[PDB]
């Protein structure tokens, strides 16, 4: 079977700039009878299935705007796009349909690069609802930020604590560009219950030194 | 416009069977090869099945030769696709998708467009669970100047997916309903979360909706302060 | 008329 080699597997890009995208078959995909390059590309944004951009290597589908534009011949092949939006945050994938089984690239997830944004961090103790079932989730949202790298710190009565949370990253925001996250701790009620000072210690390249925000059980 | 629209995934039993449906319009359907593409939960694109227009040749991948049978209804304009001897590397969203410019020989050997939006088909033993819902209440530390975060969290379901609305879709602005993660138990859960004025907290209501449609599964809970 | 000639 054809290999599809896309280069990079990911990168990040402003607005208004160009990104380019390469992709390699393991085998020509140019038919000699044709002079076609038999060779399409894709964006698909979370959630959604993936929209064509390109066929014939160049051909640029109907309806897709004219800052896509795709290049290459023979095995090695190009996505540009041109002034960079918002909205261009996907993953991209080449694909040939020179012979079967048709094969595509393992996919290129294009992220937005912006300025630098701290997380808003807010936390919540779990709910008296849940208490009286027996377990205790407590949630730390950092809220808006921008590089993804975060680091989420929690401490009980000041101990730190590692093995007891489990934490969520939004896809990257496609307006302004930036992720949220999520991070919950769980104890049992007992657990909870046997200590006071519940803190979420969050460290960002946008903050300046490291931001707590805590609360005393009870209170 | 042409449109593609699947349906039947849903939650199987290892070794269990699934049909799987697409629905098309807007196209002369029996004039167009017909194809499945598949793409496991955070990976890539692997095509499984294709048939030509006339239902005269189907082709399969490797991965699912000997267990899956395409077919294709061109009185109902209707692709599908049985899916036996279901395995967990099974588990995946199932695209159907249009050859663009006919029935190409073989069928499946073509470039697609468009996609219908999938249908998430899940291969496991564990048993579907609906989920409890906490409100995650605004407060001093969740409030920081003039914004206030709020939210709801969504815990202890099987299989996905959850939907979660605030105010019944009437407020959008600011929400973050977050990827589920899997818990050691087995469960999934999230949270989904929104920002707002904090001079609003103390006259306007919030209300999450969540849905867990596998279970017939569906909450309301107000978020108050 | 379709283009999508089966390279072989």
């Amino acid at each position: 079977d054809i290999v599809m080699t896309q280069s990079p597997d990911s990168l990040a890009v402003s607005l208004g700039e160009r990104a380019t995208i390469n992709c390699k078959s393991s085998q020509s995909v140019l038919y000699s009878s044709n002079n076609k390059n038999y060779l399409a590309w894709y964006q698909q944004k979370p959630g959604q299935p993936p929209k064509l951009l390109i066929y014939w290597a160049s051909t640029r589908e109907s309806g897709v705007p004219d800052r896509f534009s795709g290049s290459g011949s023979g095995t090695d092949f190009t996505l540009t796009i041109s002034s960079l939006q918002a909205e261009d945050v996907a993953v991209y994938y080449c694909q040939q349909y020179y012979s079967t089984p048709i094969t595509f690239g393992q996919g290129t997830r294009l992220e937005i690069k912006r300025t630098v944004a701290a997380p808003s961090v807010f936390i919540f103790p779990p709910s008296d609802e849940q208490l009286k079932s027996g377990t205790a989730s407590v949630v730390c949202l950092l809220n808006n930020f921008y590089p993804r790298e975060a680091k989420v710190q929690w401490k009980v009565d000041n101990a730190l604590q590692s093995g007891n949370s489990q934490e969520s990253v939004t896809e990257q925001d496609s307006k302004d560009s930036t992720y949220s996250l999520s991070s919950t701790l769980t104890l049992s009620k007992a657990d909870y219950e046997k200590h006071k000072v519940y803190a979420c210690e969050v460290t960002h390249q946008g903050l300046s030194s490291p931001v707590t925000k805590s609360f005393n059980r009870g209170e | 416009e042409v449109q593609l629209l699947e349906s039947g995934g849903g939650l199987v039993q290892p070794g269990g069977s699934l049909r799987l449906s697409c629905a098309a319009s807007g196209f002369t359907f029996s004039s167009y090869a017909m194809s499945w593409v598949r793409q496991a939960p955070g990976k890539g694109l692997e095509w499984v099945s294709a048939i030509s227009g006339s239902g005269g040749s189907t082709y399969y991948a490797d991965s699912v030769k000997g267990r899956f049978t395409i077919s294709r209804d061109n009185s109902k304009n209707t692709l599908y696709l049985q899916m036996n001897s279901l395995r967990a590397e099974d588990t995946a969203v199932y695209y159907c998708a249009k050859d663009p410019g006919g029935d190409s020989s073989p069928a499946g050997r073509t470039w697609f467009d468009p996609w219908g939006q999938g249908t998430l088909v899940t291969v496991s033993s564990a048993s579907t669970k609906g989920p409890s819902v906490f409100p995650l209440a605004p407060s001093s530390k969740s409030t920081s100047g003039g914004t206030a975060a709020l939210g709801c969290l969504v815990k202890d379901y099987f299989p996905e997916p959850v939907t979660v609305s605030w105010n019944s879709g009437a407020l959008t602005s600011g929400v973050h309903t977050f990827p589920a993660v899997l818990q050691s138990s087995g469960l999934y859960s999230l949270s989904s979360v929104v920002t707002v004025p904090s001079s609003s907290l103390g006259t306007q209501t919030y209300i999450c909706n969540v849905n867990h449609k596998p279970s017939n599964t569906k909450v309301d809970k107000k978020v108050e302060p | 008329a379709n283009p999508n000639a089966n390279p072989n």
